[PDB]
Order: C-alpha cells, then structure tokens, then sequence
C-alpha cells in the first residue's frame, strides 16, 4: 500500500507541475506543449 | 489435392398469385468452408460453443451437475476439493435444468456464503464456553491438589 | 489451527491490500490492466488444516476508454493483439501500450 | 485455460465434461466427464449437399 | 467426572472456533461454504460425565 | 485487433470498484486481526490460568 | 541482477510480520516460564523431601 | 532444544527513489564488493555511497 | 553555472515527502514502544514468578 | 543499531522573483564564498545580500 500510493503522490505532483507550467506558459511565444510519461508494471518486477 | 461436392435444389411452399406481388424469401444452402475461429462462449446450461469466420458455429462441451445424499461427506480436502464418497452416496448426474437440477451462470461467481458478524457472535459464545471450561479445569486441579495437601 | 486460520487469512488479506494499492497506483498508467489475487483453503489432514493458502493472480483484459491524442506516433490495438519489444539480452516481450518515438 | 487450452481450475485441475461428437459435433450425453480442450483449429469444411 | 469433563468441553469450544476461523479465513474464497462442528454428550452415568 | 492511430489505450482500472474493494479489504483484515486478538487474549488468559 | 541508480532498496521486513513474531515469542517465553514453574514447584517438593 | 544456526534472507524490499547520484541498490541477486581499511574485501547489501 | 539577479531559490522540503516520512517513522516509534512493553512484560513475568 | 550520518540533496532552486538589486542565486551547481568577523571562509547558496 503505502509505498505505491506515496510514489503515486510524487507522480501526480510531477504531472500537476507539468500541466501548471503548460497553463502558465500558454502565452509564451514559441513555447512548446509539455507532457509527462509514466510506467509501473505487468506481472510484477518484485521477485516475491 | 482436394475434393468437391454436389447438391439438390428445391422450392417448397412457393406460390404464384395471379395478382401483383413478386419476391423471393428463403435462405438455405447447407455448405460452408472450414471457418476460422474468433469466439468461444459458455452459457447457463454448461455448454461451450464457438463461432468462426464462415459465420457458422461449432460446439463441444457440457458441464455435469450431480445430486448427493449426505452432502457433508463431500468434504473439502483443500482447494475446495470435494472428496466424493460413499459417505455422501454418489454423484447422480444431470445437466443444469434437468428438472431436478438448478441453473447455471457464467461470467459470474458465487460468494463465500459466510458472514463475518455472525461468525463473531458465534466466536463470543465459543470463547466464553472455553473460559468456563478453563476455569473448571483449574477448579478440579485445585480440589485434587487440596486432597493431596491434606495427607 | 483456529489461530492459524485467522493468521493465514490476515496475511492473505495483507497481500490483497497490496495488490489493491498497486491497482490505484496504476490507475492512469497507459494501457494498463487491473489485477487481483486468488485465495485457497489450507485444509489438510482433516477438519480445517491450518487456514488459507494463497497463490493466484487475476488480470482483466477488457479494453479501457481508448482515448484520442493526435500524435502521429500514438497507436492502440483494439481487442487482442500486442506489440513486440526487445532489450540488449536479445529477449522478446509483448506489450499493449502504443506511444512511440 | 492451461497452456494447451484445456479448461482448468487454478490448481490446474481439469474441468471434466461431455465432449461433442461427429460433424456437426453433438454432445455425448452418456460419456466419461473429461477435460474439454478449446479447439486450436478451424471447423469442418462442410461443403454443400442441399439447397 | 473430573478433569476429562472440563478438558473435553474446552476443546469442543475451541473446535467450533476452528471452523469459525477457517470460515473467516476463506470468507472471500468464492463459492466457499460456511462450516460448523457437530457436538455430542459424553454420557457416563452423568449426561456430562466426562464432559 | 484493428489498429487505431492518434489514440492510446486507457487503464481498464475502475477507481470506484477499487475503492469499494479497498474498504471490503479493510473489513477482511479487521475480521482476521480481531479474531486473532480475541483468541490471543483469551488464550494468554488460559496460558496464564494454570 | 540489474542495478538501481539514484535509488535505494527497503529492508525485507513488515510491521505485521514482526508483531506476529512477537506474539509467537510471547507464547514461547510464557510456555518456558510455565514449564519451569511446574517442575520448580515439584523441585520445591523435592527440597521438602531432600 | 537442539538448534544452532544463523540465517540472513536474500528476499527483496521495495525499490525506492531518492535521486542521489551515489545511491545504488541491487535488484534480485547479488552483493556489493568493497575493500576495508586493511585490504580485506568486505561486502554489504547497503546502497548508500559517497 | 550562471548567476541570477533579483531572484531567490528555496529549499527541497516538500510536505508530501516529509509528512509521510513522519507517519512511517512514527509507526516505527510505536513499534519499538510495543517491543519495549513486551520486554517489560517478560521481566515482570519472570520477576513475579519468583 | 547505532546511527551516524548527515547527507543532503542539491536539486535546484524553487525559483522566485523579487527584483531587489541584491538577490542573487545560482542556476545549476556552484556555491558562494563568505567570510566572517575572523575571516573564516564559509559557503552558502542563500542569496539575500544587503
């Protein structure tokens, strides 16, 4: 539980910062839209 | 390197009405190619069916239900494994809906028919009985050691 | 043991909670598919044995809301079908996520 | 489904049931309950004989 | 009478608690059935003679 | 499957089902833990009782 | 195994695990203390004999 | 009792992210090699380095 | 690097990290407290038994 | 256990503008050099100079 949810807290912080920069810079000339990418899992990478 | 077929064609129940109407309605040619498979389905009877690229269907599967007399004898041996035994009679077989046989569902699952609250009231009862017996064991110990103490 | 029955169950429940937490953590991972674990009853010898034994995971393969993004390198396969990937070990892996560069 | 497409419970225990027979396959109602294996193969090439 | 009564009753209560605990343990196991233990009288002159 | 381009596949995780499952897991863990507690305290009572 | 860089690995411990180990250790030490006390009163009975 | 043994378990913990360019941890299988103050080759599973 | 004028730079203390660290480490605080208590129980048992 | 360590992160400034003609902060790594009443040479990234 705790580790995954808190890691997600950090991930959300990153995504929110990205969108916040986007909306901030909506009127910077020559600015390019920014976006964030994420990655967790399939059948687990924890070996037990 | 193959083999080919031949058929007979007939036109039952057609009628020619002397006034104005004209159409064909009937769909029957029984041949198809060896279709390719994208489907497989399980129904409320225990059957397993599949359908194929030739828009035709193929089936192989039926799941067996059984009636038993002393069902407690069908004890779980782990992994919900009934041990079906004389102590329960035998497995008298029939498929879902065979009159004296219930109905099936697929894409669904049956609860563990326990309830936690009921189990906890029962636990209260049982632990209190256990308390009583514990105190009574020690009561008998005390009396018997008293008899040993008198000497 | 009654106690073991409970302990085993508690332990299993911890595993269930872990998988649920991971489900939330992945709740926006692109192409991801949800997970859950499977229990079993540790009957052995007679009566109830010791409690529950647990080795099983369930993953669903329904396709989520396939959202449109407009990049000329964003792809998704509706219904079964997967992409093939490799690493420096010469391995072969399959995946459903389809954002590329 | 097991790696061979046999229907199994999680312990690999093989779902016993009646198989279909002939072409078009039809279920054998008096039969040994046996593992149903999902076809890895196309169906019958039943060509035409009537219309 | 004597020790046997109380020890047997103690273990009878604990036994029913065993199945209660196993029900709790498998309270999520699908299709799982709720179990209970069967009890009887230890008749020896008294109907609770040895518990 | 057919290919879609300019699009991507979402997570098939439903947050609502997971929230309810989360609380039901709370109940399951609580049942296990409290059965443990009752049995342990009353057992310690017996282990002490001799 | 492959390495992590700018990352650390937690310990292979769980609070619930250690509290379970605590319960079993409680049972162990209580058992040893009771096992003593019984034979200890038997010894004091021996001290009354010899 | 008749038991006399040590044990250390190779099972893995959670992989955690710090970002320190000298925090290095081992996935799955392996152990770290170091030389002590005397030339002895010493070994650890800890990932904190400076 | 390069210098800025009329600007300032603030710390890395994010509440999300630090409060959750406080939560987990307080869990550890109570864990060691529980251990302490049970050790006290052990001695009190051994003290009262004789 | 025993505890021995103090280690720090050095990611860059949560950035803020003031326009005061003496607020100076360094983008990217690097530190300042400051001298005390005795000349003791100390190092800091705080940019509030007056």
């Amino acid at each position: 539980l705790i580790n995954h949810a808190m890691s997600g807290l950090n991930a959300a912080q990153a995504a929110l910062n990205t969108v916040s920069n986007n909306i901030n810079n909506y009127n910077v000339a020559g600015y390019t839209r920014q976006t964030t990418i994420l990655a967790q899992a399939n059948s687990t990478l924890g070996a037990g | 390197g193959a083999t080919a077929a031949t058929f007979s064609l007939s036109f039952l129940n057609s009628m020619q009405q002397n006034t104005g109407a004209n159409n064909i309605v009937a769909t029957n040619q029984n041949g198809y190619k060896p279709g390719d498979l994208v489907s497989y389905q399980i129904n409320n009877d225990g059957t397993v069916v599949g359908n194929y690229s030739n828009e035709q269907e193929q089936v192989l599967g039926q799941i067996v239900l059984a009636n038993f007399a002393n069902n407690e004898g069908l004890a779980s041996q782990g992994d919900n494994v009934w041990a079906a035994t004389q102590a329960s009679g035998v497995a008298l077989l029939g498929t879902a809906g065979s009159g004296n046989f219930g109905k099936l569902t697929n894409g669904a699952l049956e609860a563990s028919n326990v309830d936690l609250s009921k189990e906890l009231v029962n636990m209260i009862v049982a632990q209190r009985n256990y308390q009583s017996n514990a105190q009574t064991i020690k009561t008998q110990d005390q009396i018997l050691n008293t008899l040993v103490n008198l000497r | 043991m009654s106690f073991s029955q409970a302990v085993s169950g508690l332990n299993a429940a911890a595993t269930n909670l872990d998988v649920i937490g991971n489900n939330i953590a992945n709740s926006a991972t692109y192409g991801f598919k949800s997970g859950t674990a499977s229990f079993a009853d540790m009957f052995a010898g007679s009566k109830v044995g010791l409690g529950v034994k647990v080795a099983g995971i369930t993953q669903d393969f329904t396709d989520g809301t396939t959202t449109n993004t407009g990049r000329g390198l964003d792809v998704a396969i509706s219904q079964n079908g997967f992409f093939r990937l490799v690493d420096s070990n010469g391995s072969v892996f399959y995946s459903r996520n389809g954002q590329f560069k | 489904l097991d790696e061979n497409r046999n229907l199994v419970n999680m312990q690999g225990m093989q779902l016993t049931g009646y198989p279909a027979t002939g072409t078009p396959p039809t279920i054998q109602q008096g039969a040994n309950p046996a593992p149903i294996t999902i076809p890895n193969t196309l169906m019958a090439a039943k060509s035409t004989t009537t219309a």
